[PDB]
RNA sequence: GGGGCAGAAAAUUGG
RNA sequence: GACUUAAUGUCACGGUACCCAAUUUUCUGCCCCG
């Protein structure tokens, strides 16, 4: 007659849901779903404060669902005195049904009693459940119980005001996965509740009859789980900071808005952000970058004036005002405040409205009218029941993703929300699932469903799950999945996630596509979580150890345990480690497993006991069966995905950019490679140092991109409800992809010294001849070499039930990216990220090792053009001329309106590559500005900058991008297109002394120049591609005797360009392009050597290394879809012919840098037909290029008067040629007798190197009184005109 | 104005899609476009968006609501989502005031469709006296253009179903020619009380019907009017059920030996009253006898064309792959024709006869009624050539069979108490199998049954009695899943016998050691094209495999042999060389049918595509027993093929079920499912 | 008599 | 002990926030008169 005090305290989140009684619970679906979970009621007005608790009636349920399994167990008895089966049915007729009606089985045995159960004595079950007492379905005083059940409160600590409800509870969007097409069903919500801090919950039980305590205090221990949650039962005897941070934060916008750099905020934003991975020493001990030397203003963006101050020193203040939120905190809330006012002043807030993707869907717990059913299970008397427990560990071998919705979202007193309204997003798109201590978390559906989705598997057969149900589903794997029990995860990491952004292509025009841009959270590789498992029943199956086999890794095997929601980027690949399994008997140990409660919340404890510390009942399983005797194994669950996993050598330098983290680390770059983060076990750290790849998803873009355009599936302008084989392999909106992709990996970056290298870029206008303003970047990728590559090891997953076709698609797709069509990274165009070569282990499968394997002269232009007999072939050495000229060509430009589209290999056009060779004239200088010290010499001289060669890793190199701009300066000038680089700028602007049709070619509506359909635009990317070129033969090294390094020159003073020269007189106009002249005017900076290091300062002047004349090098240039004239004007512009040659490098108006491209040998492919390897091209069909890009040349002239016919064709018929090809004639090249004296003047008599009496100054020479403004244009325009004695 | 360029764009597109010349993929991706082009325009002009523009939002959603396909036995979510959105914005379209007169009526009308058929699809959310509110505002605004559109009519007749007294509007409802039939027999009955223009105008309605396909609307509608008239208790829907019931018999003739059917919900309940009807009329007084007979006949004929087909789903016919390039041609003519037809309605051997048996035979059949709750069981009499009918209920027996079913999935072999106490159900229950009268004392009887009957063990029930005497002992029982799988000309008339195995778990080895199997097609270690190349008519084939049920498709239960085994298509395509060829199938048929969770299942086993295939009779188990009592059975068939099943049930231990309850549960699992 | 430029322009979410 | 349960009947451990997208496109480390 006693009242017991009852506590039980939750050892996992559990769930709550809001009160109704009994009519408004049917009014709603969340508190129809929401039953046998814990309740919330409010307390006062206003929707913020209230309690929670848990009803009698729910443990009333527990108790006596395990008094059933406890009285099954022993054979309808306990401690000596044996029960009856109860009743569990209700005639209408005669009373109400009891307000919870029951769909499970309901477990029975024989009744031995040989009695039957009255009032005035009965059993201890039928005294337990309450048959014969005086109360019953309608309520009165609380005597006349025979067992009574009292609510449960919360268990509140600290004595304070009301609780809240977002100090306890958080809400989460759970989900349901189709088995078919991998692709959610409907959705639904819940609250879950915090048990660290609010999980302690003390009752009363009282009991009136001294003959069932042992029954009840013994199912008291036998109660497993409760709201979603384990359980134990035991018997007892900051809006102002926000408000701050909001104010600071206009101030920094408004500041950055009267400077005119309102998008840099935006970009200011991400960086912010990014500075929660670092400590607050960024901020304290100022490690932020600063700029360059000698600089009046800092760097891009951290020396913005804000009110007075630099931007670092108002985030040093900022900080000190706001130390008390953290470090984390203040980021994160600066960066999402300042992307707020970004939006705002912007205009847009980003609506976010989806049209029917909703499906939010409850099941309906209502009983439809009939079915009431009552099924009895009996067991087999003689049967075994025991309890399995799986103790391990999760390790991530890839960064994972678990999806979470936004916050703001996430509340759980407002949810409330409609149809029409639209939706505020935040800074990060995709979020990650978090603990409230920041600690990641393996939720436990996510496990759930992943080992429901392998049993079905490896079972081969299953239902899809009906939620509106009156039968309980009796299919295998339903079966075997009511008597597994899991628990949540949560690591001892608590460090922030990583940023990962991700575009979309346009395959039109082979750039991005508007508005592709978003951000995801990932975790990082190497964590390590629990794993508890526990399974009671009559035997271990088969089925479930062969997926606890599959999870598992070993050696040679690894895991492949899919969880989470990124998985064909790759992203959430477990393995299963430190397995040990443990078996309880539970028909002669049961008083064990009573009294030490199952082990329920110490299993952390079991992983480091030893054999001998187990408790009593509890036993080592050593029959657990090995991997090669699994049946449900290498049937069903081993030929799911097969791996193929490759070697690429790259041997250029690969850049993958990265554009935040070069904003937010020293060294002042704009564009560094990428880089990881891994987490180390052993040592409890991260790591120190990074692991540099490449992305899944550029790979996986890769390959998409492959077979789109081979097979012709990219052209389609929308792919709802197709069945292509683009869609088919990689997937759509109604299905998953087949496919998986995981990252490539440096794997050979410690054989290297200097890995990375720096290389600076400009840009070089057309008129002065000079670098445009601010025009100049760097960049940082990987220092690959010819002759040492990188090496990239990457792995791929595949399905299993792929047809032939789809094979050969892929092993196509890696032909062609072993042949080189698709480079890596960034910056292609200029050689950067080119596939060397490939390599396949040999563990990869034998068909697509024999599909692989299976898919494995002297060219002369002889053309001379009469040069100008004028200056040099009449007067040998007595002329004096200017070293650059203008080059003039008309107005009009052809502009091209139907673009070639890069989607498709068309079968009219050509595509392949041509392998060139380059000879040096005259001495070429190339520096390498990564080091300005260089050779050495700066320690003995301040100011002074000596340099080296280009090399990377010892090899002299020339850089494709200096090819590309010759090449595309020459195309530029032949073809008259359109000024692709120009400035506008002082003396109105000579922006508007242009003509409109030479200004550079902004969108696709107005058309493209042939310059910018050739070698493209801002929103068109090229056609050509051009490499780096290599050293291959001759000699080398200049020598010069007297100089402090051997093969050295230190050159004369070279400045800026001034356009008031070429064109003074207001009513005059721009003379076109700037070319320079060929000659042999270096002999005199060699011999003047002594003269030069005196009599001017080490700072003017620059110090570098020379090469000689008769070197070879070797580069490659590739095309695709060019027409039969473009490729005949491109090897024209190549090989002009002889006595005609190029320029390239530094010092060329003293004559350094004359080159001759001679072509060795062109390659062209047709994939569209059906398959051979590349061709040779014979000299006849490139002659007839060549005549068709001569008569297209003459189409665009007009003058149709020259006839047609197989006659080599004559370029100086056409004027602008003929000037073209005067200022590109060598006049020493065929053993002739004549040089030139080409050199500039003096300036003001008097003064350094003037000859006696030349009468060469810019006194004598811009005077007005000799040689007008009229002639002394003209005299710029032609060209070789003499200026000594001045024509 | 750019603005109105838009809209006419919006409108041009729309329609487009209402044009009866566009195909629904073509459909598709119009409207959603259309609807991205105002969605657009929404997120543009969010709040100082005009009423029409609303206007049109929702229309373009009632449009996008009608091209949304119903999968599963279920309403989708996407149909209730595209409703409720078109509903709320078309109340902010309404609170949106001062259109023109045209602009408030079209709302209004708009407001009344989208309510309809939301209330159509869903009974919870939008009750009856919201849409008589709403429908008495709309009618007060005065949508009464019986000449112009038929949303007017469909409003008109749906308050007309309310109760709201339209007797002024009727001239104008009769006059109007595009209201069909159907809305003509309607108002007739529910406003002028005529019943004679009503009867004609169902008549015919019923008529159109038998070229109209399945998927169409007016079916739903008829069976709903149908319903709603034997509710208030008329004296017309006799008739109607009947009519209705010939032209589904009529209209679903023009299928082939894909037995397919499209599922709609209320073809259950049509069929249910057909049979009601008929059994309603003969029960009513007649001095003929032969009229009597005839009734209880077309009992039996509405009974055989409801187990005829077996109604796949439409995901289940989306998913499935393709073969053989011809039944492909006419899966995909019924799949787009009733499609087509779906849209269409909104966008505006010889079979043998019943008594053709062989004489000493009776025939059984049964028919679980679901709207009366009851069971129906018809017996012919070949002898007499006499037809009768008794009742019973079902309640119990399902629940007896559901206990059986949870404890033998859990215990197999231990489950033998509840299988003794499920036959003695039926014997309780059936009482009538037992009398004399109703079946006679030594004559084969044929079990044709319609229900989870098809998984109940008939042949073992027990007599209601002390002393029970077992059904099997006095009877030789056939079984077969409809009677429009009976067929003639056996003729086996070879000698040669093969086997097939592909398990080596069960210990058939002293059975590949016989001699019968002396011929090139007995192998070990089978294979579907190994399967293929049966040559001509064996007389005996043993099966012995694992069996996979897809819990879905019917069509692709397969049986475990190497190379991905074979499914019920394949058998049904490439499988040519099996006429006149008795089957023993070693997989039970437990692993070939999914557990059932419903009182309705139809799903077909392989041995019902051996049937459709030619072969002469398939005996098999109904559940797991050991491989040593299958060792016997072929051994018994291999010495003796003429003797009956029933003998060897009897002589092996099949009757004592009082004393040791496993004999009992391994005798009686074996059936045989064919019918000479 | 004397050094400049040291990044610029888009895309920051949609099915 | 009110807020806050009904007692011969609660599978919510009956449901993976899931599917689809290449940080990319263009650019000579160059160079003279007040
Ligand atoms: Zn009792
Ligand atoms: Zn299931
Ligand atoms: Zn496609
Ligand atoms: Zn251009």
């Amino acid at each position: 007659d006693m009242n017991i005090t009852v506590e039980l305290t939750f050892f996992e989140p559990y769930r709550l849901v809001e009160w109704f009684d009994w009519d408004a619970r049917k009014k709603s679906h969340s508190a129809m779903r929401g039953q046998a979970f814990a309740q919330w009621t409010w307390k006062g007005k206003g929707r913020t404060a209230g309690k929670s608790f848990i009803t009698g009636t729910l443990v009333r349920s527990a108790v006596i669902k395990a008094v059933e399994e406890l009285l099954s167990l022993n054979n309808g008895k306990w401690e000596g005195v044996p029960c009856c089966n109860g009743s569990f049915q209700t005639d209408e007729s005669k009373g109400k049904k009891p307000s919870f009606l029951r769909k499970r089985h309901t477990l029975q045995w024989q009744a031995n009693n040989k009695n039957i159960c009255d009032k005035e004595e009965a059993c201890p079950f039928c005294i337990l459940l309450g048959r014969f007492d005086n109360a019953g379905k309608v309520h009165e005083r609380n005597k006349d119980y025979d067992i009574h059940f009292s609510n449960f409160d919360l268990d509140h600590k600290q004595e304070k005001n009301d609780l809240r409800l977002v100090d306890i509870a958080s809400g989460r969007i759970l989900n349901r996965v189709d088995f078919d097409t991998g692709k959610a069903k409907d959705y639904f919500r819940t609250w879950e509740a915090d048990y660290e801090t609010y999980g302690t919950y003390t009752g009363r039980i009282t009991l009136r009859n001294e003959h069932a305590k042992k029954l009840l205090l013994a199912s008291l221990g036998f109660v497993d789980k409760l709201c979603g949650a384990l359980c134990r039962i035991e018997v007892i005897k900051s809006e102002d900071h926000n408000d701050e941070l909001r104010k600071q934060a206009e101030v920094i916008v408004e500041a950055f808005k009267q400077n005119d750099k309102l998008e840099k905020i935006r970009i200011l934003a991400d960086a912010i952000r990014t500075l929660r991975l670092h400590g607050e020493g960024v901020i304290e001990k100022d490690e932020l970058p600063d700029g360059k030397e000698e600089r009046d203003k800092g760097h891009h963006l951290w020396d913005i004036k804000v009110q007075g101050t630099a931007l670092r020193t108002k985030l040093k203040e900022l900080w000190q005002s706001n130390k008390d939120i953290g470090w984390r905190k203040f980021t994160e809330m600066l960066g999402s405040n300042l992307y707020l006012i970004y939006k705002k002043e912007t205009g847009g807030v980003s609506t976010r409205f989806r049209i029917l993707g909703d499906t939010e869907y409850y099941s309906k717990a209502h009983d439809s009218e009939g079915s009431d059913l009552f099924i009895p299970v009996t067991p087999p008397e003689g049967i075994e029941t025991k309890e399995w427990i799986i103790v391990g560990r999760l390790k991530a071998a890839t960064p994972f993703y678990f999806g979470v919705q936004q916050p703001s979202d996430s509340i759980p007193g407002k949810e409330k929300k409609s149809e029409d309204s639209l939706v505020i997003n935040e800074h990060t798109s995709f979020n990650i699932l978090l603990d409230k201590e920041n600690r990641y978390r393996i939720p436990r559906s996510a496990l759930r469903g992943a080992l429901r989705r392998d049993l079905r598997t490896a079972f081969g057969s299953g239902c899809n799950v009906s939620l509106g149900g009156q039968i309980l589903c009796n299919c295998k794997v339903c079966i075997e999945m009511r008597r597994i029990t899991l628990k949540d995860s949560v690591s001892d990491f608590s460090e922030p996630p990583e940023i990962r952004y991700r575009i979309a292509k346009n395959p039109g025009t082979a750039t991005v596509e508007d508005g592709s841009l978003f951000d995801i959270e990932v975790g990082p590789e190497g964590l390590t979580f629990p794993f508890v498992l526990r399974y009671r029943g009559h035997k271990f199956p088969e089925q479930l150890s062969s997926v606890i086999r599959y999870w598992e890794e070993n050696d040679g095997k690894n895991g492949m345990a899919w969880l989470g929601g990124l998985d064909s980027t790759g992203k959430g690949r477990f393995a299963l480690k430190d397995i040990k399994i443990f078996e309880w008997d539970l028909n002669q140990k049961i008083n064990e497993y009573i009294k030490e409660r199952g082990m329920r919340g110490k299993e952390k404890e079991l992983l480091e006991m030893g054999e001998s510390s187990l408790p009593d009942g509890l036993i080592p399983y050593k029959f657990f069966e090995e991997r090669e005797c699994l049946f449900p194994y290498k049937e069903n669950l081993k030929p799911q995905w097969s791996e193929v996993q490759y070697t690429i050598e790259v041997g250029s330098p690969l850049l993958t950019a990265d554009t935040i983290s070069a904003l937010t680390e020293p060294g002042n770059r704009d564009a560094i490679a990428y880089k990881k983060r891994v987490y180390n076990d052993g040592n409890n750290a991260i790591e120190p140092e990074p692991r540099f790849a490449v992305k899944s998803e550029t790979h996986r873009g890769i390959f998409r991109t492959a077979v789109g355009r081979r097979t012709g599936d990219l052209g389609k302008e929308d792919h709802e409800d197709c069945t292509c084989d683009m869609c088919i392999i990689f997937g759509n909106e109604h299905e998953s992809s087949k496919i998986r992709f995981e990252d490539l990996e440096l794997i050979n970056g410690n054989e290297f010294e200097k890995l990375e290298k720096h290389i600076d870029h400009v840009a070089i206008d057309r008129f002065t001849g000079g670098a445009l303003d601010k025009a100049k970047f760097d960049t940082y990728p990987l220092a690959g070499s010819p002759k040492k590559p990188l090496k990239l090891k990457g792995r791929f997953w595949i399905k299993k039930g792929f047809s032939g076709d789809h094979k050969l698609l892929i092993t196509t797709a890696l032909s062609d990216i072993r042949d080189g069509l698709y480079p890596l990274g960034s910056k292609g165009g200029v050689g950067y990220g080119w596939v060397a070569g490939i390599s396949i282990d040999d563990n990869v499968p034998d068909d697509f090792k024999e599909m692989i394997n299976k898919t494995e002269g002297p060219i002369n232009n002889d053309y001379v053009h009469p040069g100008h007999q004028s200056p040099k072939q009449d007067h040998k050495n007595k002329n004096i001329y200017y070293p650059h000229y203008f080059l003039d060509s008309g107005s009009k430009v052809y502009r091209e309106k139907d673009i070639i589209t890069h989607e498709e290999f068309t079968e009219e056009l050509l595509s392949g590559k041509i392998n060139c060779k380059l000879e040096t004239l005259t001495p070429l200088i190339i520096p390498d500005t990564s080091d300005e010290n260089g050779l050495k010499l700066q320690g003995n001289k301040p100011g002074h900058k000596n340099y080296k060669f280009f090399n990377i890793n010892g090899e002299l190199m020339i850089p494709g991008s200096e090819l590309r701009g010759m090449l595309r300066t020459h195309f530029e000038a032949l073809t008259k297109s359109c000024f692709a680089i120009f400035g506008e700028d002082s003396t109105k602007t000579l922006g508007g002394k242009l003509d409109k049709a030479l200004h550079p070619c902004t969108g696709l509506s107005d058309g493209l120049c042939p310059g910018c359909h050739l070698f493209g635009t801002t929103d068109y990317k090229g056609r050509v591609k051009f490499g780096f070129a290599k050293y291959e033969n001759g000699p080398e090294w200049l020598i010069t005797r007297g100089n402090n390094p051997e093969r050295s020159l230190t050159l004369g003073v070279l400045e800026s360009p001034r356009p008031a020269f070429s064109i003074p007189d207001d009513e005059s106009e721009i003379p076109g392009r700037k070319f320079y002249l060929h000659h042999n005017g270096w002999r005199i900076i060699r011999q003047k050597q002594l003269e030069i290091r005196e009599t001017v300062q080490p700072e003017r002047n620059v110090t570098t290394e020379v090469m000689d004349k008769g070197n070879v090098f070797s580069f490659d240039v590739r095309f695709e879809n060019l027409r039969e004239w473009e490729l005949g004007l491109l090897l024209q512009s190549l090989d002009p012919g002889k006595n005609i040659a190029h320029k390239l490098g530094k010092g060329k108006p003293y004559g350094f840098g004359s080159v001759k491209i001679k072509i060795d040998s062109l390659h062209t492919f047709k994939i569209n037909s059906n398959n051979d390897k590349i061709k040779r091209v014979p000299q006849s069909d490139i002659r007839e290029y060549i005549n068709k890009g001569y008569q297209k040349l003459i189409e665009w002239s007009g003058n149709n008067s020259i006839q047609k016919g197989n006659v080599l064709p004559q370029w100086h018929v056409i004027p602008h040629i003929d000037k073209l090809y005067k200022l590109l004639w060598v006049p020493f090249l065929n053993d002739s007798k004549l040089e030139p004296d080409v050199r500039y003047p003096v300036l003001n008599e008097e003064s350094k190197g003037y000859i006696e009496g030349s009468d060469y100054t810019y006194k004598k020479l811009g005077d007005k009184d000799n040689l007008p403004y009229k002639t002394r244009v003209k005299g710029l325009t032609t060209p070789w005109s003499p200026w000594n004695p001045f024509q | 104005t750019r603005e109105d360029i838009d809209r006419k764009e919006a409108e041009r597109l729309l329609d487009e899609a209402f044009n009866p010349r566009t195909k629904p993929v073509d459909r598709k991706k119009i409207i959603n476009s259309a609807l991205k082009i105002l969605i657009g325009l929404y997120k543009e002009k969010k709040d100082d968006l005009t009423s029409a523009s609303f206007i049109s939002i929702a229309r373009a959603y009632y449009l996008v609501s009608i091209t949304i396909l119903p999968k599963g036995t279920t309403i989708p979510e996407k149909k209730k989502e595209a409703l409720r959105k078109g509903i709320e914005f078309i109340d902010r379209a309404i609170n949106k005031f001062n259109g023109s007169i045209l602009d408030s009526q079209r709302a209004f009308r708009i407001k009344s469709v989208l309510s309809i058929e939301f209330n159509r699809i869903d009974r919870e959310k939008c009750d009856n006296i919201k849409l008589k509110n709403l429908l008495n505002e709309a009618v007060d605004k005065g949508c009464t253009d019986f000449d112009t559109y038929e949303w007017d009519i469909q409003i008109a007749i749906r308050l007309c179903e309310l109760g709201v007294d339209m007797e002024g509007h009727f001239d104008n409802l009769i006059k109007s020619n595009k209201a069909n039939d159907l809305q003509k027999a309607k108002a007739y009955y529910f406003i002028k009380k005529d019943d004679h223009k009503a009867k004609e105008h169902m008549d015919k309605c019923t008529a159109s019907l038998k070229y109209t396909p399945c998927s169409h609307r007016l079916w739903d509608e008829t069976v709903g009017f149908i319903e709603r008239l034997k509710g208030d208790s008329s004296t017309l829907w006799r008739d109607f059920a009947i009519k209705t019931y010939r032209s589904c018999r009529v209209q679903e003739k023009e299928t082939g030996t894909l037995r397919l059917r499209w599922y709609w919900s209320r073809h259950r309940v049509l069929y249910d009253m057909a049979f009601l009807a008929v059994k309603e009329q003969a029960d009513d007084e007649e001095p003929d006898v032969n009229v009597k007979q005839a009734k209880i006949k077309k009992l039996a004929e509405i009974s055989d064309s409801l187990k005829s087909r077996f109604s796949l789903r439409l995901s289940d016919m989306e998913k499935m792959p393709k073969s053989d390039d011809e039944s492909n041609h006419e899966f995909k003519k019924f799949l787009d024709k009733c499609v087509t037809a779906y849209q269409d309605g909104y966008v505006i051997a010889k079979l043998l006869e019943l008594t053709q048996v062989p004489e000493g035979w009776v025939v059984v059949h049964f028919y679980l009624n679901k709207l009366e709750g009851m069971g129906n069981a018809i017996v012919f009499d070949k002898c007499a050539n006499s037809w009768q009918y008794k009742e019973f209920q079902y309640k119990e027996l399902f629940e007896v069979f559901l206990t059986w079913q949870a404890n033998y999935n859990l215990y197999k072999e231990n489950a033998a108490e509840h299988l003794v106490t499920l036959c003695k159900k039926i014997g309780e229950t059936m009482p009538f199998l037992f009398c004399d009268n109703f079946i006679p004392n030594g004559k084969d009887v044929l079990f044709v049954p319609h229900d989870f009957l098809h998984r109940l063990p008939l042949h073992g029930s027990i007599e209601n009695k002390t002393n029970g005497k077992l059904f099997l002992e006095n009877h030789s029982c056939c079984y077969l899943p409809a009677w429009s799988f009976a067929s003639e000309k056996e003729a086996s008339t070879s000698d040669e016998y093969v086997l097939l195995k592909n398990f080596d778990q069960g210990h058939f080895e002293t059975l590949q050691n016989n001699q019968i199997w002396g011929t090139q097609s007995v192998k070990d270690g089978a294979s579907s094209d190994d399967l293929e190349n049966i040559r001509n008519n064996p007389r005996l084939l043993t099966i012995l495999c694992h069996g996979e049920a897809n819990m879905s498709n019917p069509f692709r239960s397969m049986l475990k042999l190497a190379n991905g085994g074979i499914t019920y298509l394949e058998i049904l395509n490439s499988v040519k060389g099996l006429k006149g060829s008795q089957v023993i199938l070693g997989a039970c048929e437990t692993d070939l049918v999914p557990p059932l969770s419903d009182v309705m299942d139809e799903h077909y086993s392989v041995a019902t595509a051996l049937l459709l295939i030619g072969a002469a009779g398939v005996v098999g188990t109904m559940w797991k027993v050991r491989s040593n009592k299958t060792k016997s059975l072929i051994e018994w068939k291999l010495e003796n093929i003429e003797y009956k099943l029933n003998e060897w049930q009897k002589e092996t231990g099949g009757a004592a079920y009082k004393d040791h309850p496993p004999t009992f549960y391994r005798s009686i699992a074996f059936r045989s499912i064919g019918f000479p």
